[PDB]
RNA sequence: AGACCAAUGCCAUGUACGUCGCACUCGGAAGAC
């Protein structure tokens, strides 16, 4: 039984750097290992660069995501990076 | 037919979507209206979102990958089919905010509320 | 301060560098007491 852990639905990493959301993201995908639901959604707000290429392809590597797509009219256009898990 | 330029209309009411070659030869061409949105409908992102990416397969049967988009007039479509076009799986190698800018240009239209 | 000091088989001994970045839109009709 897994009962003593909790999981969320969204993820929030404002401004955070490289191996940092690295550090996070990981954690926040297996978090729902034990209890899985439809799929996650990302917001930063802006930054400096463009991480979401290096994102995009952990997620599509990710062992426990069945796959990765966009977002529609409520997901801020299809540049939101939606997490479609198993 | 490797290099081609694609350009957009942003109005506040449609979102055209059109290719060329560096040549300023057409090659397809898609719309709102072309996908089947009539009303307001084709003023929302989501329109010119899907007029983007059915640009983009008539592009590619014909070999065209680099592109560079031209944007013309404002309106809500800027931001969606630029990045639509990337999510297609091309790649766009710089955005031009080319629009009609007349100095003094022609007298223009009388007011909406009179 | 002031006695005695003759000698150390062969090789090669390293490793070692050239670092940085994530994402949201503008708006019908409505008369009179």
């Amino acid at each position: 039984k897994g009962k003593d852990y909790h999981v969320s639905l969204e993820l929030d990493l404002r401004g955070e750097r490289y191996e940092n959301a690295l550090s996070r993201v990981e954690k926040y995908l297996d978090d729902a290992v034990l209890a899985g639901y439809p799929r996650v959604s990302i917001i930063h707000g802006k930054g400096t660069g463009a991480l979401r290429k290096g994102v995009q392809d952990l997620l599509k590597n990710h062992r426990s995501v069945k796959s990765s797509r966009f977002g529609e009219a409520g997901e801020g256009g299809s540049g939101v990076t939606v997490v479609e898990l198993k | 037919i490797e290099s081609g330029i694609a350009h957009i209309r942003s109005t506040f009411n449609n979102t055209i979507v059109t290719i060329t070659d560096t040549h300023g030869n057409a090659i397809s061409w898609s719309s709102a209206g072309a996908l089947g949105f009539r009303g307001s409908r084709k003023s929302t992102p989501f329109a010119a979102q899907m007029a983007a990416e059915t640009a983009a397969k008539g592009s590619i049967e014909h070999g065209l990958k680099t592109l560079e988009v031209t944007v013309k007039g404002p309106g809500s479509g800027r931001e969606a089919a630029i990045r639509a076009l990337q999510a297609a799986g091309l790649e766009v190698t710089a955005i031009r905010d080319v629009t009609p800018v007349p100095h003094n240009g022609c007298r223009p239209p009388k007011r909406r509320r009179v």
